[PDB]
RNA sequence: UGGAGAGUUUGAUCCUGGCUCAGGGUGAACGCUGGCGGCGUGCCUAAGACAUGCAAGUCGUGCGGGCCGCGGGGUUUUACUCCGUGGUCAGCGGCGGACGGGUGAGUAACGCGUGGGUGACCUACCCGGAAGAGGGGGACAACCCGGGGAAACUCGGGCUAAUCCCCCAUGUGGACCCGCCCCUUGGGGUGUGUCCAAAGGGCUUUGCCCGCUUCCGGAUGGGCCCGCGUCCCAUCAGCUAGUUGGUGGGGUAAUGGCCCACCAAGGCGACGACGGGUAGCCGGUCUGAGAGGAUGGCCGGCCACAGGGGCACUGAGACACGGGCCCCACUCCUACGGGAGGCAGCAGUUAGGAAUCUUCCGCAAUGGGCGCAAGCCUGACGGAGCGACGCCGCUUGGAGGAAGAAGCCCUUCGGGGUGUAAACUCCUGAACCCGGGACGAAACCCCCGACGAGGGGACUGACGGUACCGGGGUAAUAGCGCCGGCCAACUCCGUGCCAGCAGCCGCGGUAAUACGGAGGGCGCGAGCGUUACCCGGAUUCACUGGGCGUAAAGGGCGUGUAGGCGGCCUGGGGCGUCCCAUGUGAAAGACCACGGCUCAACCGUGGGGGAGCGUGGGAUACGCUCAGGCUAGACG
């Protein structure tokens, strides 16, 4: 079966693109404490139907082009800044680390 | 091709042979498809040749080509006999 | 000193200059075609396009142009033919276009 | 390698008499019924109060000094047993007691283990007809430990199975007399064997 | 069925704490010593350089010839020529050279492991099914002639065959554009239009065999894509210009920014980008109670590479180890113009290094390529050789033998020790000497049958006169370390902080169980020690399993970002969590059972397993999320 995922789009900011973010909880190796990582994937969306916030799934899909191997399945729910926001300020945390 | 021949597996002046279903590109003692039977030449068991019969039939039936030992094994165990 | 499988290596060069052959022809007359679809002249450019059709399918009988590259080649030729006499119209000859 | 050398100074060394030479270790002539003391210059000196690595390495020696059988042959039994299911102990000595010349000597064919072990190794022991010259060979239950027909006419046979009339034959062993053979019966249990060693401390030898 | 500790800081103690030792392991090396056999194993360094031989070919049942020879013909003879045949040589043509074999350079990456996707794909030979093969035409080698070059080799002209190339036809079918239907990314069907097939050979000769062409499917093998996992350094913090995306193209079997035009300004990063370093990865292996640590040699799977770098051709498949082209370094030939070569294939040479083998036998067995077959090729492989390098089996004797030879060492001078040890007595018979003497090998093939099933017959052994069996038959290698404590084993003499020992504590400056020798003893034994390295002890990087008042260790303090963590009640969801079924978890190894070499090592068979991930279903206590409510926390 072809992965499906859950995430959030956080850039609208392509042609016919988005920018997935998607999160996945399991316990460590060693340690057994449940922790949260997460990535990003780029999304295929013909009709720039998806905006900023929506929470959406995302299917494994013939390649579109390099870096752009998924495409949006369906909108689980509409705009949610909340995370987009939690995103933006941890990207923008970075320039504050820099010598 | 596939074919069906002998892989050898015991020791020196010990010879043990798998009767084995495997490309016939790939070494003799490389990694075969399946298992169908063992052979032992120097007849050391009462059981010194045992073949699964159907298992054969089907990969037969499919087009593998067995060697002229592998062959006569089979034919020896009954897999030809239409009787 | 040694061994005289150097054969193969003579018999490549023939095939090559073989392949090269068919394919700078097909190549050549499927310009042609187009050019003629350009500029409007419908008979010609479809009278020109079946024996473009008809040198990659011979050559797709042997080792030059073989498997469905060949109908790669047809399919692009064909669709650039009829695209381009859209823009004039009167698909006269009625070749290998379907109606 | 075996050892090859005196045997009855380890009577003396172990502290307990030893039955190395069969007989001699019997009759007032061991040099254990005479000599007590452990060997050497500092012999008859007072012994200090040994460590319980002294005491586990010399347990561990009576006994395997007791058979006549290399420390590689020995650990190799050892771990063999521990992995075996069961206690180690017992089953490391009926391990030990299914060893070929061990049953030669058990069934009276010999007066000694090594004795035994030259009556193997010269193939004057058959084992269910077939002709064995392995001591290290393990019997198993049901095995017919025979003397070979072309060796039953040797003298040193005559004696030993003329001398084996009447006696008796461990729980686990049957022995007729007249056709010079046997049977192994069984693994023999911990109660079957007199041996004056406490396999506990092997095992804790084993253990360090 | 699984877990041991000890020595050492002090005058003594407790604690903290490091160091060291006992264990196991090795592709080992070195010293002393060294008897046999079986099974394994053997350039870890210079991915340095290589003399020589072999290592990849095969088809006359695809085709025409050259050379040498024989036989029979057209002729009265000659000249000339026709046919058959033998040997040989290449050539054209087909298949194979992309497998097998080697190595660990490079790679931190979809390379690998694992689980999936391909509606985005290919697969020569093989298997099943449907259909077909009609006619014509052409060229290049071989060969003949001439030229150029020292050579490698090369240029031009002419003749010719084919399963070589081409044209037309036949359209079972397939390919393409467009339209419709089903299906849902490029899957399947249908219509018109257009385009596309073929090769013959052999006979036991008008009937079969090897083939050929188009298509569908199977099988096998692979390409590409995705989730998760994969070392150290943050004394590397910002990285990116084909960079991120789009449109349209080119390209491939196929998606793709793979490549290219034009357009948009994006993409990545403390959840560690970028950079540096190191390194093939895994099944496994070593160790460990386990968790974990270390490692990836032999064998098996995938990868990458073939003097260094780059590139295409041919082909189903290569960016091709023993194919091609160019640049660079090196070696060789050279008429100085120019050429040849590429052991990380087998063996061997040399260099480096502490260190790693025979320039061996064989096509018998297994496997592979070609061939209808006979058969040819195969340094794949099967064996032998060398090396205690490892594992295992075995021998150097067995029994009797003094209140106890001699010698040697102690000594209270009474004696004690080496010790039943020896000499000796009797017995067996390692070595060797003879005779027999293998399994591994029955198929391909031929005959009957029907070239099927079935039956029958025949050939073929490198190892090797080896294994093994029978007879005969000689008492016939033992060494190495240690003896102050950890740690099992004590005396004498010599030496005098000298000579030296030492893993740690430490010993020796006159009477040393510590140095050296002797006697004796302890431990192993064809081995014993040493060194190196790995795990262990080590709970000493503490997940299981540690700590921070004074022993190493709380930041000088606050505010607060990300993150981590979250009071009580009800409900929905089922992400974490849990359960059932199922798929996967190759083989070998590991575990258990039985069995084959006389045992064992080694090996065969069978059984049992198993974390993880995919799928379907279920559970909702807790963690999570959403919605509502409460006031004990918090704030006012
Ligand atoms: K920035
Ligand atoms: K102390
Ligand atoms: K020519
Ligand atoms: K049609
Ligand atoms: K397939
Ligand atoms: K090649
Ligand atoms: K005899
Ligand atoms: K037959
Ligand atoms: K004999
Ligand atoms: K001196
Ligand atoms: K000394
Ligand atoms: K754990
Ligand atoms: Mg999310
Ligand atoms: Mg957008
Ligand atoms: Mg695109
Ligand atoms: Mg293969
Ligand atoms: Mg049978
Ligand atoms: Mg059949
Ligand atoms: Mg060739
Ligand atoms: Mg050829
Ligand atoms: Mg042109
Ligand atoms: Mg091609
Ligand atoms: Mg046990
Ligand atoms: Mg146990
Ligand atoms: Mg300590
Ligand atoms: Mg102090
Ligand atoms: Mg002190
Ligand atoms: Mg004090
Ligand atoms: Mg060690
Ligand atoms: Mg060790
Ligand atoms: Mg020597
Ligand atoms: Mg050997
Ligand atoms: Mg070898
Ligand atoms: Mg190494
Ligand atoms: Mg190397
Ligand atoms: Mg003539
Ligand atoms: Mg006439
Ligand atoms: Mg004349
Ligand atoms: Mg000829
Ligand atoms: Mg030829
Ligand atoms: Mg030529
Ligand atoms: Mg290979
Ligand atoms: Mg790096
Ligand atoms: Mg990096
Ligand atoms: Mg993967
Ligand atoms: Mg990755
Ligand atoms: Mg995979
Ligand atoms: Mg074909
Ligand atoms: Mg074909
Ligand atoms: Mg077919
Ligand atoms: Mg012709
Ligand atoms: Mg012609
Ligand atoms: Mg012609
Ligand atoms: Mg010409
Ligand atoms: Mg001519
Ligand atoms: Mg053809
Ligand atoms: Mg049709
Ligand atoms: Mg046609
Ligand atoms: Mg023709
Ligand atoms: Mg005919
Ligand atoms: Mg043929
Ligand atoms: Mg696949
Ligand atoms: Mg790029
Ligand atoms: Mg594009
Ligand atoms: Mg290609
Ligand atoms: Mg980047
Ligand atoms: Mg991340
Ligand atoms: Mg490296
Ligand atoms: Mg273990
Ligand atoms: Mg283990
Ligand atoms: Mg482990
Ligand atoms: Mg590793
Ligand atoms: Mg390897
Ligand atoms: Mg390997
Ligand atoms: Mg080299
Ligand atoms: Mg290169
Ligand atoms: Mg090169
Ligand atoms: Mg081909
Ligand atoms: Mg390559
Ligand atoms: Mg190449
Ligand atoms: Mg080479
Ligand atoms: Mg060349
Ligand atoms: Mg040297
Ligand atoms: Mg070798
Ligand atoms: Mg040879
Ligand atoms: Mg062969
Ligand atoms: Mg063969
Ligand atoms: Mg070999
Ligand atoms: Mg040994
Ligand atoms: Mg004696
Ligand atoms: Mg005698
Ligand atoms: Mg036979
Ligand atoms: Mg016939
Ligand atoms: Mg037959
Ligand atoms: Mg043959
Ligand atoms: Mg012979
Ligand atoms: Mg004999
Ligand atoms: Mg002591
Ligand atoms: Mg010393
Ligand atoms: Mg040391
Ligand atoms: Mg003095
Ligand atoms: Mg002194
Ligand atoms: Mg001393
Ligand atoms: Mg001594
Ligand atoms: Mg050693
Ligand atoms: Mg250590
Ligand atoms: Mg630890
Ligand atoms: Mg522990
Ligand atoms: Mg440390
Ligand atoms: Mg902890
Ligand atoms: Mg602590
Ligand atoms: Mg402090
Ligand atoms: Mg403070
Ligand atoms: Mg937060
Ligand atoms: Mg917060
Ligand atoms: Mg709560
Ligand atoms: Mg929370
Ligand atoms: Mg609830
Ligand atoms: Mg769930
Ligand atoms: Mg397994
Ligand atoms: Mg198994
Ligand atoms: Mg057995
Ligand atoms: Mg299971
Ligand atoms: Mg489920
Ligand atoms: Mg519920
Ligand atoms: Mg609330
Ligand atoms: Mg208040
Ligand atoms: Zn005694």
């Amino acid at each position: 079966p072809k992965k499906v995922l859950t995430g959030v789009v956080v850039s609208d900011k392509m042609q016919k693109t988005v920018t997935v973010l998607v999160e996945r909880q399991f316990p460590h190796p060693l340690y057994g404490k449940v922790i949260k990582r997460s990535k990003k994937y780029l999304a295929h969306d013909p009709e720039e139907k998806y905006k900023l916030g929506d929470v959406v799934e995302i299917i494994e899909s013939r390649p579109i082009s390099k870096r752009k191997r998924f495409r949006v399945l369906r909108l689980v729910e509409s705009g949610r800044m909340d995370l987009v926001e939690k995103y933006l300020i941890r990207r923008q945390n970075y320039e504050s680390l820099s010598k | 091709m596939v074919k069906i021949r002998l892989a050898r597996f015991g020791s020196k002046h010990n010879p043990h042979y798998r009767i084995v279903v495997t490309d016939a590109r790939r070494k003799r003692d490389g990694k075969y498809i399946e298992k169908i039977g063992y052979y032992d030449p120097r007849k050391t068991t009462p059981d010194w040749l045992k073949v699964d019969v159907e298992r054969a039939r089907y990969w037969l039936s499919v087009g593998a080509q067995p060697t002229d030992t592998a062959r006569r094994l089979l034919r020896q165990a009954g897999v030809f006999r239409q009787e | 000193r040694n061994l005289s499988a150097l054969k193969r290596h003579r018999q490549s060069l023939k095939r090559r200059l073989r392949n090269k052959a068919k394919k700078s022809a097909i190549k050549t007359l499927s310009k042609k075609a187009i050019q003629l679809a350009q500029e409007g002249k419908a008979e010609e450019a479809l009278k020109i396009m079946r024996k473009a059709e008809s040198l990659i399918d011979k050559a797709a009988k042997g080792s030059t142009l073989h498997k469905n590259a060949a109908a790669r080649r047809k399919s692009r030729l064909m669709r650039k033919v009829r695209q381009l006499l859209e823009a004039a119209g009167a698909p006269l000859i009625g070749g290998g276009l379907s109606a | 390698g075996r050892y090859i050398g005196p045997v009855c100074r380890l009577c003396r060394r172990e502290g307990v008499k030893l039955y190395l030479k069969g007989e001699r270790c019997y009759s007032p002539k061991c040099a254990m019924e005479r000599r007590p003391y452990p060997p050497g210059q500092h012999g008859q000196k007072r012994a200090r109060r040994p460590s319980d690595y002294a005491v586990r390495l010399r347990e561990k020696q009576k006994l395997r000094r007791i058979y006549g059988i290399s420390e590689r042959q020995f650990r190799n039994l050892f771990e063999e047993a521990s992995k075996k299911k069961g206690v180690t102990g017992s089953v490391f000595l009926g391990l030990l007691e299914s060893r070929l010349d061990n049953v030669v000597y058990r069934l009276g064919f010999a007066v000694s283990r090594r004795q035994a072990r030259q009556l193997v190794r010269h193939g004057h022991i058959t084992v269910n007809g077939r002709r064995v010259d392995l001591p290290s060979y393990r019997v198993r239950p049901g095995d017919e430990i025979a003397v070979a027909e072309k060796s039953r006419n040797l003298e040193l046979i005559r004696q030993n199975l003329e001398a084996m009339k009447g006696r008796k034959v461990g729980p686990w062993l049957s022995l007729d007399v007249e056709g010079m053979k046997g049977k192994f019966l069984r693994l023999p249990d911990r109660e079957d064997l007199a041996l004056p060693v406490n396999e506990q401390l092997v095992i804790e030898f084993y253990s360090r």
